[PDB]
């Protein structure tokens, strides 16, 4: 009913640095113990988004000034005064009374850092898996900072797609740089036509991308 | 160049007698010295590695020249690396830091 | 100190992550960790764990060993 919504969707901001969010309403604020509607919220990674500041006009015990719940009435606003490289998450502003619970559009925030250079370590498909009549080829890539990559899984020279697909973790705690994995499906019918198989990434990091390549009955 | 004897000792000439190959013999390779196919070539790398062939027939060379335990050995042995690495010539390998001898030190 | 959910007619579009939330108290607010729920008519597939060896040349100052499972139908952790 009391309809929350949120105008940044998505940001990267460096840490120390001031951002700010505002959330209205459109009903009343009123609330089962009488309070503003407004709950704030930040996405964590492994886990759901987690409270920030209830009841609108009050600030929760135990949250830092890096979050204001300073916001009243039907609008609100919400600070960060400065970053954390483990604060990267989505922020919901929403009404916990009546039954239609309306969540903010959310503002995922995902923090800068420097274009790292990720490494390859290539595994030959396992020979047990080729007795199932599959086939897959590991391509390993780490710790960099760009997530934003493309991966090409030419097979002979020739890139496939449809069943080979890429696999991408999250920023890091150590040093908020993702990490890349592809892995190439291919029957065993298919995997008998082709001798060499590639793994091809385009990454931002990578000043040109490296490829290692397995003939086929290499273990 | 190779106008006499003499040159081929300085220009590194080995005869095509036994060792027809032309390309490389590489290293960890099952390689023999021929006996009567001559090897004029004094060839060593001033890296402190000699090779294979040149490695083989310089240490008979020396075991000709001088006994078993001071000659051959210390050509190949890593016994002056300690000696070396002191002097210098510092190297990592295998992610680990070790002394490397150079076919002129041991020759000195 | 139990709430229901009954879910009827279950389809794929169902498949979600579910949570009960406590609201409307100042003396209890701590944030549930919800529950996982997939539809979908396919039974639980046991993962193939393949054994992936690094059988080319490892790194200089390190061994990268990798674990590879495969064909396990639930998500769950």
């Amino acid at each position: 009913d009391i309809v929350m919504t949120q105008s940044p969707l998505s940001l990267s901001v460096t840490p120390g640095e001031p951002a700010s969010i505002s959330c209205r309403s459109s009903q009343s604020l009123l609330r089962r113990d009488g309070h503003n509607d407004l709950e704030w919220y930040l996405q964590k990674p492994g886990q759901s988004p987690q409270p920030l500041i209830y009841l609108g006009s009050t600030r929760a015990s135990g949250v830092p000034d890096r979050f204001s719940g300073s916001g009243s009435g039907t609008d609100f606003t919400l600070k960060i005064i400065r970053v954390e490289a483990e604060d990267a998450g989505t922020y919901y502003c929403m009404q916990n009374k009546q039954t239609p619970l309306t969540f903010g559009q959310g503002t995922r925030l995902e923090i800068k850092r420097t274009v790292a250079a990720p490494s390859v370590f290539i595994f030959p498909p396992s020979d047990e898996q080729l007795k199932s009549g599959t086939a897959s080829v590991v391509c390993l890539l780490n710790n960099f900072y760009p997530r934003e990559a493309k991966v090409q899984w030419k097979v002979d020279n020739a890139l496939q797609s449809g069943n080979s697909q890429e696999s991408v973790t999250e920023q890091d705690s150590k040093d908020s740089t993702y990490s890349l994995s592809s892995t190439l499906t291919l029957s065993k019918a298919d995997y008998e036509k082709h001798k060499v198989y590639a793994c091809e990434v385009t990454h931002q990091g990578l000043s040109s991308p490296v490829t290692k390549s397995f003939n086929r009955g290499e273990c | 160049n190779l106008t006499s004897f003499d040159k081929l000792i300085e220009n590194d000439v080995i005869t095509r007698r036994g060792y027809i190959d032309q390309g490389e013999y590489e290293r960890n390779g099952y390689h023999t010295i021929n006996l009567f196919s001559p090897i004029y070539s004094a060839l060593s790398s001033k890296i402190g590695t000699p090779g294979d062939l040149m490695g083989r027939r310089m240490a008979f060379e020396l075991l000709a020249a001088k006994g078993y335990k001071e000659g051959m050995v210390p050509y190949i042995s890593n016994q002056y690396e300690k000696e070396a690495k002191d002097r210098g010539s510092k190297i990592r390998s295998y992610g680990k830091e070790i002394g490397l001898v150079t076919d002129d030190l041991v020759l000195e | 100190n139990t709430a229901f959910l009954q879910m009827n007619s279950l389809k794929s579009d169902d498949t979600a992550m579910y949570y009960c939330v406590i609201r409307g108290d100042v003396y209890n607010r701590q944030w549930g960790q919800g529950t996982l729920v997939t539809v979908s008519s396919a039974s639980p597939t046991s993962p193939k764990v393949f054994p992936l060896s690094l059988c080319s040349t490892q790194p200089d100052g390190n061994v990268v060993i990798a674990c590879l499972v495969q064909g396990f139908f639930p998500q769950e952790p």
